[PDB]
């Protein structure tokens, strides 16, 4: 098994929907223990953690210089994305239309 | 009528690069996305990426992100492909289609990239006579040619029922295929058979009378 | 990523039959499947989207079904222009990724192969060259062997083969195989055999010629 990625995320590019409706966040590693397994959850609005919207099957860093897509299945209206783990953890808002 | 126009083919050289444009028509070119493929005899299709023209998201499958690179001319209804420094590995035919929540649905005709160094190459065609049975078998040879496009016919199409076509193959960075046609044994000599190649890149025919 | 397995490369039928096309995804993807049919030289054409919907044109002939990992693609009563290759794609997440395609042909009887050598032209001999060709033709079912032997000892250097699809016509298969040596080598040896092995018989077929004759 890999270990929790411990280091810090950020955004590589704007965060989009895709061709399948899904919701891409495609993060940049800024950590040095690559393979490692990227920390992930969803929000909702209040900011309490929801599960089974992530839809990539185990994200992973397999090189820091490389950047790694990841697939969210966010609810209707408002919620957080959450990359990496603790207080540094990237967290992207998102709205979904209709 | 929705329509996705590629070129029918490419000859590239190895460690050049390619650029392959895909062209729509019948619809809303913004309102859907568009997805390439790479398709080689053997192996299974690829997803190479995908591109929304309306907002430039564009994703990569990581097998192709150092090879590959998706772009678009919305004004013209065009959507581009680049490949870098091809090798061999990259000869395939090159899908584009257009997508959505219901995955690909209308496929390009599919560009034809070769990758190779070889120049334009008239074909050698030999006869293959016997050197019996009710039926004699006879074949022409069509051997060291490029690029990959010829016709083999016998009695300029009149001996057509017993006839087989085998692909060609490649042997010495040149292409090689063959052709046979089956005819009862008691009707040659006596009823001449002659195979015409015609080879178009390199404006050859050849007609090749079978003796025996 | 995602692999979806086609296990039957080739499935063989007949016309007015029906025939269940299996593709197996590595995880769950609920629905998010869809099978398209292509001929040689043609660009797929899209058969059912989401599992089971069929597109607006495809013949009722052809059913989609499945969620999850198992899908199959159902076609009743074959016809012949049924007979293509088929494949499915899962799109519920990037990369999208491809069954290895599935190609539809027809049943009949077995057939042997009708066994054909050729010695090298003198044309070609004249340029150097020397290709022995051996045609392997008409044969049922598609699986053959070929063995090149010269002087009695097998040789499997300098041998290229070539298949046909199935034939319109008579449902059958034929191959080419050539022996390509130089004009040098060719005239240091005497016999040049090829052997076809096939199951309609425990006993190879043999052709063969002497180049002193």
């Amino acid at each position: 098994s890999y270990v929790m990625c411990t280091g810090s995320f950020k955004l590589e590019k704007e965060v989009a929907e895709t061709q399948h409706g899904t919701v891409l966040v495609q993060v940049k590693y800024e950590g040095t223990d690559a393979p490692c397994k990227i920390p992930f959850s969803s929000q909702d609005e209040k900011g309490v953690t929801q599960n089974g919207r992530l839809i990539t099957a185990n994200p992973i860093v397999t090189d820091k210089e490389k950047p790694v897509n990841i697939e969210a299945e966010p609810p209707f209206g408002e919620s957080y994305i959450v990359v990496g783990a603790g207080e540094k953890a990237l967290k992207l808002s998102w709205f979904k239309k209709g | 009528d929705v329509q996705l126009v590629e070129p029918g083919a490419e000859l590239v050289q190895p460690g050049a690069s390619v650029k392959m444009s895909c062209k729509a028509s019948g619809y809303t070119f913004s309102s859907y996305w568009i997805n390439w493929e790479k398709q080689r005899p053997g192996k299974g299709l690829e997803w190479i990426g995908n591109i929304y023209p309306g907002s430039g998201t564009v994703n990569y499958d990581d097998k192709f992100k150092s090879k590959a690179t998706l772009t678009i001319d919305t004004s013209s209804n065009t959507a581009y492909m680049q490949l870098s420094s091809l090798t061999s590995e990259d000869s395939a035919v090159y899908y584009c289609t257009r997508g959505g929540s219901h995955a690909m649905d209308y496929w390009g005709q599919g560009t034809s990239v070769t990758v190779s160094s070889a120049k334009t190459t008239p074909p050698s065609v030999y006869p293959l006579a016997p050197g019996t049975g009710s039926s004699v078998t006879l074949g022409c040879l069509v051997k060291g040619y490029f690029p990959e496009s010829v016709t083999v016919t016998w009695n300029s199409g009149s001996l057509s029922s017993s006839v087989h076509t085998f692909p060609a193959l490649l042997q010495s960075g040149l292409y090689t295929m063959s052709s046979s046609v089956t005819v009862p044994s008691s009707t040659w000599p006596s009823q001449t058979v002659t195979c015409s190649v015609a080879h178009p890149a390199s404006s050859t025919t050849v007609d090749k009378k079978l003796e025996p | 990523d995602i692999v979806m397995t086609q296990s039957q490369k080739f499935m063989s039928t007949s016309v007015g039959d029906r025939v269940s096309i299996t593709c197996k995804a590595s995880q769950n993807v609920r629905t998010s499947v869809a099978w398209y049919q292509q001929k040689p030289g043609q660009s797929p054409k899209a058969l059912i989207y989401l599992a089971s919907n069929r597109h607006t044109g495809v013949p009722d002939r052809f059913t989609g079904s499945g969620s999850g990992t198992d899908f199959t693609l159902t076609i009743s009563n074959v016809q012949s222009e049924d007979l293509a290759d088929y494949f499915c794609l899962q799109h519920w997440t990037y990369p999208y990724t491809f069954g290895g395609g599935t190609k539809l042909e027809i049943k009949r009887a077995d057939a042997a192969p009708t066994v054909s050598i050729f010695p090298p032209s003198s044309e070609q001999l004249t340029s150097g060259g020397a290709s022995v060709v051996c045609f392997l033709n008409n044969f049922y079912p598609k699986d053959i062997n070929v063995k090149w032997k010269i002087d009695g000892s097998e040789r499997q250097n300098g041998v290229l083969n070539s298949w046909t699809d199935q034939d319109s016509k008579d449902s059958t298969y034929s191959m080419s195989s050539t022996l390509t040596l130089t004009k040098d080598e060719y005239e240091r040896h005497n016999s040049y055999t090829c052997e076809a092995t096939h199951k309609t018989s425990t006993s190879p077929i043999v052709k063969s010629f002497n180049r002193n004759e």
